[PDB]
């Protein structure tokens, strides 16, 4: 772990059994002779911590059955893919602009895993110690391997994987081997025990054109910035967890369909309630709905008459 | 009891102070620097981060108090025993300490010509709060902040700079524009904040930034 | 059209012949040094990229290796 | 060498310096810096940009 | 070819960046821990100041030699050296705008007695326009 | 001759017994309380197997605990609490200048609104799930410059109880790689420790996005720092006690990811003084300077609009300047009138 | 690891020993240790003990679930581990060289596992069962 690999001699008492090519194994101080293999010490299993349901996700149905289809179903029904013929897709790449269904769908996947949903945000793969990170992220991968079935969730990859690197001064001499051996690590698991690498990122316009190639991902899930037949369901959910006094209308503000996330639906509806806290009201009737919506109901754009 | 005056003193000068003052002679020759990062209390004791990029815990030892130990200062340490011997006042590079012009006055206010309301305006705006602030405070108004001089291609800007800094009787620093932008992320930023830290430590001082077009896009 | 014969015909007849299949599609992490590798392999096949939709992208390197390839240790086929 | 990439070293009698060709990593300069033997070729350059 | 006896009295020495003086002063090896050290035996206290660089040994980590500053990429620029063979009798066809150029470039020569004589400081810059 | 040396000399015998001490390296126990031996991670160091104190409290040695280790023998010593950086030069100190809402002029809607959104979830949190919604987290103080941004949080700094983490966003970033992300996870974990807390990151265009394609060293180092700051503003919780607010010029260069309601919900547009707020600023910075009686504020406010609070204290500063080189008693009406008409010369 | 020593602070100025005692020409010969051995000069450590102390220092479980559920267990790994032993003897019969690629450090370990399994039950499914009789 002190920098380099270097040659050794291993003793006879240890068996040549557990020495996998990423097996963390101990060495001797001042000698560096191998002594004993170790349990996979490394990241957290995330025991029951994140909590949004898959029932209050709102609207998202086709993406919910695609991620339900390609992540937790091949971990449970692992052999039906070995009764039809089509393989489980290895990774899941989620590109969402500007972000609607990223991290409550990857949060409500984490309830009914019955599987080691290990999280890691993809930004501490770089560390101040040089040559540290690749060893770190392969500790992450094997920490999902000996805990199978597991779901590796690594966010915002474009932190560690971009199209454009720099051969000189080594700010990115190591992040071109964060991505490189991780790119070699995911190819080392085609024997298919159970490890699924789902991953999300706000934008995939500059992700990398070698991060997919049917083996490292095999998938791509568009998140839609929803419209008419979905927007109604988002309002139905978010209003269904509030106090309403039916002076509100639903489809009036489903109408004017103009460029909303789900996050700003939570902002105009949350803002509707908080604007009802002014008169110390336990409900919301007419203006706080319309009121907050207009205030921040997209604080407008910039039309442009003549053309149009 | 009259034998107890200074004879038991000097055996502890020789033992206690040959040893203790021997490592206090090692305050100079092998001595090391560090930055303490916190100071906590166990039933004091600190965590220093020595500048070979590693950090050690230690019970805090003599010649440094719990009051003259601020988290983030520049405090030295031994190079084998790793106990903080004495403090050092806070530091930075010489790229900011290169701005220490002493050879200022040879361009007086007589060599500048034809701009005398700008001399009255600038010199009133700068060295009058250096010699008459209290009278100024008796009016009860805030001292004016930095003065931006500007002109077409080349008038009397820098000549009013070292002409005003000529007869100021303060300390002064000739900070350029493109000294502040370098290839690293940290250096450009670190050195302006430590430039104003120098000016605060050595205050009262005025600062000339020549050619803001460097940091002006 | 996008699909239908790319990256797969040039793959298949590269490996019926057991030639090699070097792809310089993309320049992410590392021109002229690749020629040495191809020369060492003795026989080789270099493949390219096709992006317009699913200014001087890879026609630059294209010719850049047809300039060295025109006068040229001979059984390399871009 | 791996951490810091250069040195010029020797080779033991039973190594026959004639076959040991470039980009075929193996070393042993244990302390004085002198070779012993050879190891797994360790996949040359293109093996890299293919895999 | 016989410098074996003198190599042991050389003390291979590490350059470090000097800073403040309290005596004591702080060096900075740019790979080590920028630490406190005094002068050896013979170097003057007015010979070593801030900013400059001095050499530090590796045994008891102490300074012996003050060292010149670094110019790493502009070493090749310098003042060329030797210099090409064309001269004033070669570049012909102008005859006066040499003499404007000549009197500015050639005042470390004879010329400074004229300029400290009749109180001139010479121009510093010269600009050379042409198609 | 004896009590003096006894007290102020024998008290200084402590240098030898403290001089005997040796110091202890620190590290983080990657847990695996392998019973008799644990595997810890040193700071710049390798992971390795360490023996234990033998009567240590092993049962609370949690994975991710700062622990002190011996140097020579290297057995683990007395544990440590979770560290803090010079975030002490962040939390423990900022710019709270007993400035109050009295000095804030003419934006009572914005400061009552910011005060209610920021500390009113900390006064009465029970009224929000009563209505049926969690309170919002962030506000983005976008506006033209001057205008009371940095200060506004000065007035918030000197009127609240929790540790107001007031930081400039460009003293964050350092030359070492992966360092700024260490600083921002240290900041938000420090916010997890002391609650409820307020984190003030002004001027944030240093960490402000509209992420690029090509500078590749000086920008992608921060466009992965904004990934850690962004994925801890978001997190997998909602941070549930701490509320950060950010104040900047140029909101039209910020990242869309950091603007999506959630990271910053109620974006506040602080605006230039209209006429009423103009006379408010004029009275407040015209307060402690000595005055006239029937000094015509209304023609000053009527005269030329489009100023800022900074420009109106520039007006009173220039008029006091006029008296201070002109040697009068306070000002006159023609000194404010000569003051505005030189500030009105100061356009772009 | 036990060793006493001397006062050879000074006096660099007899004991035939049968040729310098043996095992201090074999210490862990390390320079700071051997430089310490200039002053140290360890000699021996003898030992005594008595017979008393020496001497001093020197069932069932049947079908609870026990006998079944450790011969219901291990015979299943004899089934499919003997299937992998079939795959081992079929595979390594031909195209085998260099000590089976160094004993398959990877995918450890076929065959021996079977031997271990065989050993486990025959010390258990007889012996205390024997004492049942
Ligand atoms: N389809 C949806 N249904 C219900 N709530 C949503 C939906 N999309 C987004 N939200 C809400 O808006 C916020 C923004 O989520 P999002 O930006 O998609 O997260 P991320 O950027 O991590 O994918 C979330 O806190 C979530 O509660
Ligand atoms: N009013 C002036 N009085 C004296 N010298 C002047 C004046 N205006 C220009 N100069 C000359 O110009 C030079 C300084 O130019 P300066 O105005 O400093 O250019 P810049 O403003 O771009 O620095 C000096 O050599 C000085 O003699
Ligand atoms: N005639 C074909 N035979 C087999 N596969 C084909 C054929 N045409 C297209 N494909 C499919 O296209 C994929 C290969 O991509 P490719 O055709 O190289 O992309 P492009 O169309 O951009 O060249 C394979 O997965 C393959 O199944
Ligand atoms: N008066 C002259 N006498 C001799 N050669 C001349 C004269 N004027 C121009 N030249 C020729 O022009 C060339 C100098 O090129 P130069 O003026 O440096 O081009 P550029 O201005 O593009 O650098 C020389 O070969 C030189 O002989
Ligand atoms: N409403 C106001 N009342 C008083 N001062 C103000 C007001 N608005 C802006 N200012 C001025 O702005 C300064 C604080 O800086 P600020 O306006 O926040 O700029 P920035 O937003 O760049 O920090 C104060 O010193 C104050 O004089």
């Amino acid at each position: 772990t002190t920098g380099s690999n270097y040659y050794v001699r291993i003793l006879s008492t240890i068996d040549r059994e557990l020495l996998k090519p990423n097996a963390s194994v101990a060495l001797h101080k001042h000698s560096n002779a191998l002594v004993d293999v170790l349990p996979p010490e490394a990241m957290l299993t995330s025991d029951q911590k994140p909590d949004v349901m898959y029932a209050d996700i709102g609207g998202m149905d086709i993406q919910k059955q695609e991620v339900r289809e390609a992540v937790e179903l091949p971990l449970t029904h692992f052999e039906l893919y070995k009764q039809i013929g089509i393989d489980p897709p290895r990774g899941v790449l989620m590109y969402g602009p500007p972000g609607c269904g990223k991290t409550m769908l990857a949060k409500a996947v984490a309830h009914h895993t019955t599987a080691a949903f290990i999280r890691v945000v993809g930004s501490e793969f770089v560390q101040k110690y040089l040559g540290e990170g690749p060893r770190m992220v392969r500790d992450v991968f094997r920490l999902a391997k000996e805990n199978a079935p597991a779901i590796i969730f690594i966010d915002e990859i474009d932190a560690i994987a971009t199209k454009r690197f720099d051969a000189q001064t080594g700010a990115d001499r190591e992040v071109q081997r964060i991505l490189l051996e991780l790119l070699n690590q995911m190819d080392g698991f085609d024997q298919n025990v159970n490890v699924k690498v789902i991953m999300a990122t706000n934008r995939a316009d500059t992700l990398d054109p070698a991060l997919l190639r049917p083996g490292r991902l095999d998938r791509k899930i568009e998140f839609p910035l929803p419209d008419r037949r979905q927007k109604r369901l988002i309002f139905s959910t978010i209003t269904s967890k509030m106090n309403l006094s039916e002076e509100v209308d639903l489809e009036d503000y489903v109408a004017r369909p103009d460029k909303i996330s789900g996050a700003d639906i939570n902002s105009i509806c949350q803002e509707s309630g908080m604007l009802a806290v002014r008169e110390n009201r336990y409900i919301v009737l007419a203006k706080d709905f319309e009121k907050a919506y207009k205030t921040v109901i997209k604080k407008d754009e910039q039309e442009h008459e003549f053309y149009k | 009891e009259v034998l107890r005056v200074t004879h038991e003193l000097q055996a502890m000068k020789d033992k206690i102070k040959e040893n203790s003052e021997k490592i206090k002679v090692n305050k100079t020759l092998p001595y090391l620097v560090s930055n303490v990062i916190e100071l906590l209390d166990v039933d004091k004791c600190a965590v220093i981060k020595t500048s070979t990029r590693q950090t050690y815990f230690l019970p805090v030892i003599g010649l440094v108090d719990a009051e003259k130990l601020k988290p983030g200062d520049l405090v030295g340490v031994n190079k084998d025993s790793y106990l903080i011997l004495e403090t050092l006042p806070t530091e930075y590079d010489s790229r900011v300490k290169a701005m220490e012009v002493d050879e200022r006055p040879t361009e007086q206010y007589s060599d500048i010509g034809g701009l005398d309301k700008q001399i009255q305006e600038l010199v009133e705006a700068i060295v009058l709060p250096m010699n008459h602030k209290e009278k100024f405070e008796n009016l009860g108004i805030q001292p004016p902040k930095g003065v931006l001089m500007y002109g077409p291609p080349g008038t009397g800007k820098t000549l009013l700079a070292r002409a005003c800094a000529a007869q100021t009787k303060a300390t002064f620093l000739k900070l350029a524009g493109p000294q502040l932008v370098q290839m690293f992320i940290g250096d450009g930023a670190k050195l302006v904040r430590d430039a104003f830290a120098l000016a605060k430590e050595k205050a009262p001082s005025i600062i000339f930034i020549d050619e803001l077009d460097a940091i002006g896009t | 059209p996008p699909g239908t014969g790319k990256t797969l015909l040039a793959r298949a007849v590269a490996h019926h012949t057991d030639c090699t299949f070097i792809r310089v599609s993309g320049s992410e992490l590392v021109v002229r040094e690749l020629f040495v590798m191809a020369r060492e392999h003795a026989p080789s096949i270099i493949f390219m990229d096709e992006i317009d939709s699913i200014s001087g992208g890879d026609s630059e390197v294209q010719r850049t290796m047809l300039e060295l390839l025109n006068q040229l240790t001979k059984n390399i086929k871009v | 060498v791996h951490p810091e990439g250069k040195f010029v070293v020797d080779v033991d009698k039973n190594i026959d310096i004639n076959d040991v060709t470039p980009n075929c990593r193996v070393a042993l300069r244990n302390d004085s810096y002198t070779l012993h033997k050879i190891l797994p070729n360790k996949v040359d350059p293109l093996v890299s940009l293919m895999m | 070819a016989a410098d074996k006896q003198t190599l042991q009295s050389e003390q291979p020495l590490q350059v470090a960046r000097c800073t403040k003086i309290i005596p004591k002063y702080i060096i900075n090896v740019k790979q080590f821990a920028k630490f406190v050290v005094d002068l050896s035996d013979q170097v003057a206290p007015t010979d070593i100041e801030e900013g400059m660089r001095v050499g530090v040994d590796r045994n008891k980590y102490q300074i012996h030699i003050p060292l010149p500053p670094k110019i790493d990429p502009t070493v090749t620029m310098m003042q060329v050296e030797e210099k090409p063979d064309v001269t004033y009798s070669d570049v012909g066809g102008c005859k006066e705008q040499i003499e404007k150029l000549r009197e500015v470039v050639e005042t470390p020569l004879l010329h400074p007695e004229r300029f400290v004589n009749l109180g001139i400081e010479p121009p510093k810059g010269v600009l050379l326009f042409g198609p | 001759q004896l009590k003096e040396l006894t007290k102020q000399y024998e008290k200084s015998e402590n240098d030898l017994k403290a001089l005997q001490s040796v110091g202890q390296i620190v590290g983080e126990v990657l847990k695996q309380l392998t019973e008799e031996k644990f595997i810890v991670k040193a700071t710049n160091g390798p992971r390795y197997v360490v023996g234990c104190r033998r009567q240590l409290d092993k049962s609370k040695l949690k994975p991710g605990t700062r622990v002190a280790l011996d140097m020579t023998t290297l057995t683990i010593m007395r544990y440590l609490p979770r560290e803090v950086d010079p975030l002490v030069y962040n939390m423990s100190h900022e710019d709270p200048g007993n400035v109050s809402y009295s000095e804030i002029g003419g934006l009572s809607e914005q400061i009552r609104e910011l005060r209610e959104v920021i500390e009113l979830p900390l006064t009465n949190p029970e009224l929000f799930q009563r209505v049926g919604i969690i309170p919002p987290k962030g506000c983005l103080l976008y506006g033209p410059p001057g205008t009371g941004k940095t200060l506004l949080a000065r007035a918030v700094a000197s009127q609240l109880d929790c540790n107001f983490l007031k930081v400039v966003s460009s003293s964050i970033v350092d030359k070492y790689i992966g360092e700024s992300a260490r600083l921002i996870r240290e900041m938000f974990n420090y916010a997890r420790d002391h609650q409820p807390c307020i984190i003030f990151m002004d001027e944030i265009d240093a960490i402000g996005g509209r992420r690029f394609s090509e500078g590749t060293s000086a920008d992608r180092e921060i466009q992965r720092t904004l990934m850690e700051l962004l994925n801890q503003m978001d997190g997998f919780d909602t941070l549930h006690r701490v509320k950060m607010i950010m104040a900047t010029n140029r909101p039209d260069t910020l990242d869309p990811a950091l603007l999506r309601p959630g990271r910053l919900d109620r974006k506040i547009h602080i605006d230039l003084p209209n006429e009423q707020a103009r006379l408010d600023i004029l009275k407040i910075h015209a307060g402690p300077i000595t005055k006239h009686g029937e000094i015509d504020y209304e023609a000053i406010v009527k005269l030329s609009d489009g100023f800022n609070g900074a420009d109106l204290r520039n007006v009173c500063t220039e008029a006091g300047m006029f008296a201070i080189r002109a040697d009068h008693d306070f000002v006159v009406q023609e000194d404010f009138m000569k003051a505005v008409r030189k500030v009105a010369d100061s356009k772009k | 690891v036990i060793d006493a020593f001397r006062l050879i602070n000074a006096n660099m100025m007899p004991r035939q020993t049968t040729s310098n005692l043996g095992h201090l020409n074999k210490p862990s010969i390390q320079a700071l240790i051997h430089g310490l051995n200039r002053h140290y000069y360890s000699i021996t450590i003898n030992y005594r003990k008595n017979e008393l102390e020496q001497k001093m220092l020197l069932l069932t479980l049947q079908d609870y679930s026990e006998h079944c559920k450790h011969n219901e267990s291990v015979v299943k790994e004899m089934l499919e581990l003997a299937k992998n032993y079939n795959k081992a003897v079929e595979e390594e019969d031909k195209m085998t060289p260099e000590q089976l690629a160094i004993k398959n450090v990877g995918k450890q370990d076929p065959k021996r596992h079977l031997e271990e399994h065989v050993d486990v039950l025959m010390t258990s499914n007889i012996v205390q069962c024997l004492a049942a009789m």
